[PDB]
């Protein structure tokens, strides 16, 4: 009984979530107590924000706050997930199955569901980027996450797209598994105001800067770059030499064997001819938040004074170039140093369209992450969840007693995300799930449901409709877990603090 | 979650029915009461939403949205809102998903904008007899008393100034213009001012050439310090001083022998105008700061002394001192007159104007219900929803001016049959539809597609949301 | 406000026949206050036998009960739609238009929908059965009424239509609309028990009876017949001459002229044999409400005494024949005299096959005769409704004011029986109807629901599924009269008997 | 009309909960109550569906439904529908129109039939074991005292009789078999006779080649009516006189010197059995509708006469005497005997038998489970759920035994995995799994199959009826 309450708990809370599930999912109005408010359909931010009141739904939005922690694609999916199995649940305790046994029959269901996961992933090719077969799975993936937020149009979703997999290009690689570990720390979004956002470019940092003065070098193809602070009693006076103190300064700085100067604070008209006389790539006055960010890849140091400069402070970077971007000409460093992360620049033509091309890419980055960091890809649409149900359903047959009950009651609760997914889209939540059971059983495993065209489809694969392993046994697990938790929970104490 | 949406859709149709009856050009006057018992008479639908008392997290919202991108066009937009929710109601009830409606009010609002576009009459700042039909057209029912062909004289003229043409559109900025009020005769004592104009013997009256200080900021020992302060800036070279805080009257004693006006939003506009800025701390004060006006002076208004700021350097400089009796009247003529400078300076920015009478509706409405067949099944549903969701705005319209809705409604869309009555609208006065251009009901069509798309917005927004949490 | 408890009064009534309409027609089950019960889902049935309560609903019960008196047919469907016109009034009613208008407007858009009817209706070819133009057009009709009804096999079935179109042939016809009138009267069942439903048969007239002598003639080309009641103080006496008297008798009825002799009584086999001499058909006892009914078509008296006959009482008949009928020799009589109708022998395996094949002859024999009264057909499950509703949505644009709203009122109200006909198939009301539009709109009017088969057909003429004008202009006519004269009652007045 | 729908098979959940105990070979006994005070205390579940207090119109619908064509399997139709309503319920919360539901379990219907006919056992007169074992089958549970092998030996011996061979089918003329019952010692002095037996000094006894009149039908003018009715009879050469109207004691004197029974169901048989013929008035009387009983007498039962019609003409003539204590134990003897006389007698007559134990419904659901697929899906459903309605009588079963339902269900489905199990049911005293053929847990085919077909009838007529309406 007071397990039914807080099985009602649970299940309530999850009645909620079940309509901010997959792309369509409705939105949720968070008010802030302190007079403001926020609203999503996202799992996290809601599960988070959210001041929740039974300690079961606590428990279950703890569940879910693990579930986001340890990846953050899939939160909601796991909670209405949780919901659903309460709810096949109560259902086996009116048929007066002690709830122990509900519980390890879910394990078990769990276990053989985790073990099948693998049994019905399509593993990829990321063999370089040479052969195009990554672009292709990156390119249906980047679909993925990108159709269900994106209004704009498909050719300056294109560039993006390219800009993320120019990105993964860089990114580093973990052995063990034969995948990639994007480090997200590696990838820097400069949103620069003005232009459209096919304009916008990737490469390994740039500084925005244009050539100071056109006789100056503007391409170097070695080059060696030197970072300035300072524009070019016991009494000191400077002696009476002008012109050729400038002079002076701009040999020091040519015979420490630098090819690009950066000056801090601007250099003037003589110091750019002498420097055009010698070669040198001038730089205009940059910020000090930037300079101090370019010297410590650049294995440069800010020099302070000239005079007292050495070769030690002199840094390196293996391309410079003066490229136009969008008729905005700009100077690009590339390949130098610890290049660690991958600039791109961000040509926004709006403020809206600046921070949405940036959610885009970060989106796609982080789902890329995510399938890359486990090389297997399932049938979403809710397909895997309903080839698993099919396959506990023969798995539980072979099970006998009260368990047997207990296996198909997860598979009945799996088929709940096929079920929410589709009627998200405005079908029928009972024929889409029979045709679906009906193309599946005598079909190929991809059969699933296409949300965004509201259609159920043969092969979700075929509409890039693709989920990550990494995600999907996680939120199995925690959802487990929590459904696990709340069954095994017999009634409530008083206690004493 | 039902429960929660019908409570939205319940706000919405409850703040619709706050301004329903202020719309047109005949729309009658709300009465706010101040929980103190002071009281607010009021047809501006703006005035009415900021002062109104509101409930629900969806109303303040919906308010928050119909005031977003133009003063009037919120009245508009929330009864369009309103009656969009309605039908969407009347929608759901026949179990259709939201996000199906939603989809379908964003393709008629599409479909819809398309039509504005359209039918849109392009015109320049030139064509003054159509500024002043747009200036007009707000002003009527605003219980203004008169001269409404002289204070959309003096709309005209004032957007006039405001506006410089760098390139293709000229840069109206719209934020220059000083709106100050007093009592006294009626309305036709309104008149503007190049310069902007702000309500002991002190210093000197007519600055030829004036720099202008636009600063926003034991006994011995602190006047020590105040007298320091005077001195700091009389040594900057500053003909006339500027103050927000309280000034000692020691300080006005010297300063005279070297006004604390009362806000900034003055202020602000003195910034703009003079070409000098505001300083927080006069340590800070240079030369440079001061701003030039070629010819300040004072001036009596009838009851009181009143800052003149003329010969201000910048071009785009204008202020308006309006006239009248009662406090309703001369508050609901600034409302008005904002509401005037709104429609016509986005008419200049824009470049094109519509019929009003709610021709361009019924247009609309005649577009989507062609449209409205090429989709699918349920979509078309509520584009049909959304077109009556239009024609409902002509039908209040047409009950604001004590008219049977319905009758007019059909007649116009008999009418709008023909290509060449795509302007015919409603005159409320006459009783009987007519070409609405003719008769000078013209605005702006940016008004227009900006009321529908934040209309839609909000209504989908409203759709959108399943439920209502408290978060920390 | 009365009017609108009229209105809810009607339309709640309604509300229950909604079930009821089309082929998936649910049940209405009728207690009999006698302490008896009846079900069914026919609207004359329950409109009947039903004890109403309240004065508007007990109205649209007198009209539907006048629509059933004009035509069998249709009764519900005129039920259920006069319900959808006041539905669809009272939302007019809210728009604050005034009910006379309202009534207007649906006597125009009836006016103007009875004149579409034969617009959109397919006339047909009624011009013999020797072409077989009409067999087919019966066959789809006779498919139409018994596809609903019939579970069984197709061959059987198809026997029990030639049968009814062999009926056809043989009775009446009016002139003036180039149309067939079926007198029901002209047609008998007789449901013998034993034998399968093939082994029924059709002929105009036959008395189940064996030849009594295999000697005895079993076919005659040239019939004679004669009717015999009795079986071959003031003292009388019998003269002494016992087989002399029997050959006399024979000679007698020899001597009128009779070459069948149908003895009421009963046949010994000396007569017998003199008969067989004679090479006179002889025929074993009958039943006294046979030979009544025999004697005044073969235009024969029942002879009392042979003595005293005469040629007056010889009947006649065009042809006689002792034939084979499921292993089963039985004497036909065909074309005799005044022919009136045509007699069916019904071989009913059990009573329930039997009342089963007499009752889908009836229905069968019922439509074909509403459809051959008026030759002209309209495109059923729903079809010419929705193709109504365009035309009239169509005439409506034309008709200006508030009856432009009536008339609009008018066609939603018909596209209620579509989405009403569907819905009972168990398909989605909504989505139905707007697929039905676009397919309508877009393409031919015959598009619309089978309801059997649950699914939207293109072409519902190409299912057999037909429906007769007469029937729906009449179902028409009735119901605008009831939905008239609800709306047209403003209250209720307390009265004096 | 759900509201109408809902309260329906709420009635048949009812009358489910009301026969649900008594099911089985553990069936537990009902205590009806008339409003008079006295009770009837009985296991056999016609017996309360006819004595019970029916409230619902499906109710007694119902009821009449699962009595039509053999007393027993009436439980098991009544039970049977009562689960496929309560899952019908279940399958109408997922918004499953009932038409759907309907088509869907009459396909389970027809594979169901299907699955009997496949499974059967085709069985003739002479396995008397089997005829035994069916008559034990019905008799365990019924709370009789003993005798139960003795019981069965009787109803074989008694079906053995009623038994004649035109050509395929044996013509068991179950309707010849009369059925009385006194008190004294137990069940072992139950007898049968091959005559018809029945419950003044009187005309002569045993009377060999015996003519029976069968006959349905101031003062001193009623006197000689009276002889003349008599001189009547007397005068068509009638040896032994029956009547059913009360006879005057003056006529049993003329009649002595030439019994009134009480109920025609003894007079039927009698007229069955002798050969002759019931006559309404004795005007009509003749020689030809006395019937021949070729040696009558009467004999004495420990505490009363009793008539007896032995050597009557025709074979198929059968009786038997029940004896026994209280009246329970000789009632429900007597409906247990009838139980037996009839499985037994469709056994026969249709030559098929099954497995009891829940053997075949576990078989039926597993093939419904195969065949559900094959088929669209809201009707897999259905079916799907028919199976699972069919497996509750298994589970109840197991209920009225104090088992544990779910474990043996079970147990069962996995040992109907194998195609040699196929007889395996549940041993209710045992507790455990067992073949239910070795057992002699065997029923009729014909009855399993009435009562699926019954049931199916009942719920579909539930679910097809909208509303319940009040006619004239
Ligand atoms: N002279 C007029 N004749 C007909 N309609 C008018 C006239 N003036 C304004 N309208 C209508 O009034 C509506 C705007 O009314 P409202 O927002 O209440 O006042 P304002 O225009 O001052 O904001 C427009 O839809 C327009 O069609
Ligand atoms: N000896 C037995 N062992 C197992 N099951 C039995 C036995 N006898 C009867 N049954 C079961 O009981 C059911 C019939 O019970 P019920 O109708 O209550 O009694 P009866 O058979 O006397 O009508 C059948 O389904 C059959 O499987």
């Amino acid at each position: 009984d007071a397990l039914r309450n807080n099985i009602l708990a649970a299940k309530t809370l999850a009645e909620m979530l079940r309509s901010s599930l997959g792309p369509k999912g409705l939105d949720k109005m968070l008010i802030d107590s302190f007079g403001d408010v926020t609203i999503t359909n996202d799992g996290a931010t809601i599960v988070k924000d959210m001041e929740i009141q039974h300690p079961a739904a606590k428990l279950l939005v703890e569940a879910a706050k693990a579930q986001d922690a340890e990846v953050g694609d899939g939160t909601t999916s796991a909670v209405v997930l949780a919901g659903a199995l309460l709810e096949k649940a109560e259902s086996l305790l009116d048929q007066n199955i002690h709830p122990t046994i509900i519980i390890e029959g879910y394990k078990k269901a769990y276990n053989k569901a985790l073990e099948l996961l693998p049994q019905l992933g399509t593993r990829i090719d990321i063999k370089d980027l040479n052969s195009s077969v990554a672009r292709d799975t990156l390119r249906k993936i980047a679909f993925t996450t990108l159709a269900s937020k994106f209004i704009a149009e498909g050719a300056e979703l294109n560039k993006i797209i390219d800009m993320v997999i120019d990105a993964i290009v860089n990114v580093a690689e973990p052995l063990p598994n034969g995948g990639y570990n994007v480090s997200l720390d590696l990838i820097k979004i400069d949103k620069k105001k003005g232009g459209s956002i096919e304009d916008s470019v990737l490469v390994k940092g740039l500084v925005l800067d244009k050539e100071v003065v056109h006789p100056g070098m503007p391409r170097r193809v070695t080059k060696a770059k030197i970072a300035v602070l300072d524009a070019a009693e016991q009494i000191k006076a400077f002696l009476d030499e002008e012109s050729k103190y400038l002079k002076d300064m701009v040999d020091k700085l040519a015979s420490i064997g630098a090819n690009v100067v950066i000056c801090q604070k601007g250099i003037d008209d003589i110091a750019q001819h002498f420097l055009a006389k010698k070669g040198i790539l001038a730089v205009r006055r940059v910020k000090r938040s930037d300079i101090e960010k370019l010297e410590k890849a650049l294995g440069a140091r800010i020099i302070s004074s000239i005079k007292d400069a050495t070769p030690e402070d002199l840094g390196y970077a293996e391309l410079v170039e003066e490229r136009r971007v969008g008729n905005d000409k700009m100077v690009f460093i590339e390949g130098a140093k610890n290049l660690k992360a991958v600039n791109i620049l961000l040509r926004g033509s709006n403020d809206m369209a600046l921070d949405e091309a940036e959610r885009s890419i970060n989106d796609a980055l982080h789902a890329l992450r995510n399938i890359l960091l486990e090389p297997v890809i399932l049938p979403g649409g809710g397909a895997i969840e309903l080839e698993l149900a099919m396959k506990l359903r023969e798995y539980a047959r072979s099970v006998g007693g009260k368990e047997q009950l207990a296996i198909e009651a997860f598979a009945d609760a799996l088929e709940e995300i096929p079920l929410i997914l589709a009627e998200t889209a405005g079908l029928e939540a009972i024929s889409s799930l029979m045709d679906l059971r009906a193309r599946h059983a005598k079909g190929l495993s991809n059969t699933g449901v296409d949300v965004i065209g509201g259609k159920i489809v043969d092969d979700v694969y075929a509409l890039n409709i693709i989920e990550p392993i990494r995600v999907k046994s996680q939120v199995l697990k925690s959802a487990t877990e929590a459904a696990t938790a709340i069954l095994k929970i017999d009634d409530l104490i008083a206690a004493a603090p | 979650g039902k429960e929660a949406l019908r409570a939205n859709i319940a706000a919405v149709k409850a703040i619709e029915e706050a301004l329903k009856s202020t719309y047109g050009p005949r729309g009658m006057d709300k009465m706010l009461v101040d929980s103190l018992g002071d009281i607010t008479i009021t047809n501006d639908g703006a005035t009415i939403l900021d002062k109104m008392d509101l409930q629900h997290p969806t109303g303040k919202l919906l308010v928050q949205i119909a005031k977003g991108q133009t003063a009037d066009g919120t009245k508009t937009a929330v009864i369009l809102a309103g009656e969009l929710a309605k039908k969407a109601e009347d929608l759901l009830y026949k179990e259709i998903h939201p996000t199906i409606i939603v989809s379908g009010y964003k393709k008629a609002e599409e479909i819809a904008l398309k039509t504005i576009q359209e039918i849109a009459q392009p015109v320049t700042i030139n064509d003054t007899d159509v500024l002043r039909k747009v200036a007009l057209t707000s002003l009527g029912s605003k219980a203004v008393a008169g001269a409404r062909e002289y204070l959309a004289d003096l709309v005209v003229k004032a957007v006039a100034q405001v506006a410089e043409l760098r390139g293709d559109k000229w840069y109206v900025d719209l934020d220059n213009v000083q709106i100050v009020k007093k009592h006294g005769g009626s309305v036709n004592d309104t008149q503007l001012v190049y310069g902007i104009v702000v309500d002991h013997p002190g210093m000197p009256k007519r600055i030829e050439n004036a720099k202008i200080a636009l600063l926003d900021a034991f006994l011995e020992e602190e006047e020590n310090i105040l007298k320091e302060k005077v001195d700091k800036i009389a040594a900057t070279g500053a003909n006339v001083v500027i103050c927000q805080k309280g000034i000692d009257e020691v300080a006005q004693h010297y300063l005279a022998k070297k006004v604390r006006r009362a806000k900034k939003s003055d202020l602000e506009k003195l910034a703009r105008a003079t070409g000098g800025r505001v300083i927080s701390n006069i340590d800070e004060l240079t030369s440079q700061d001061l701003g030039y006006a070629a010819l300040v002076e004072e001036r009596k208004v009838g009851e009181d002394k009143m800052v003149f700021v003329e010969g201000a350097k910048n071009p785009k400089s204008v202020s308006i001192l309006i006239r009248g009796g009662l406090e309703r009247v001369v508050d609901e003529t600034e409302r008005a007159l904002r509401d005037a400078l709104g429609t016509v300076a986005d008419v200049i920015r824009d470049g094109r104007a519509v019929a009003g009478g709610g021709a361009v509706e019924i247009e609309i409405a005649k577009r989507l219900r062609k449209y409205a067949p090429q989709v699918g099944g349920k979509e078309q549903l509520a584009i049909e929803a959304y077109a009556n969701a239009i024609e409902g705005l002509i039908m209040i319209l047409a009950e604001n001016a004590g008219l049977d809705p319905i009758d007019k409604l059909m007649q116009l869309r008999s009418l709008h049959e023909n290509e060449t009555n795509k302007w015919y609208g409603l005159n409320l006065f006459t009783g009987n539809p007519e070409d609405m251009w003719k008769l000078g009901v013209i605005e702006p069509a940016l008004v227009k597609m900006n009321a529908v798309k934040a209309a839609t917005e909000a209504v989908t927004l409203v759709l959108r949301i399943d439920d209502i949490v408290a978060a920390g």
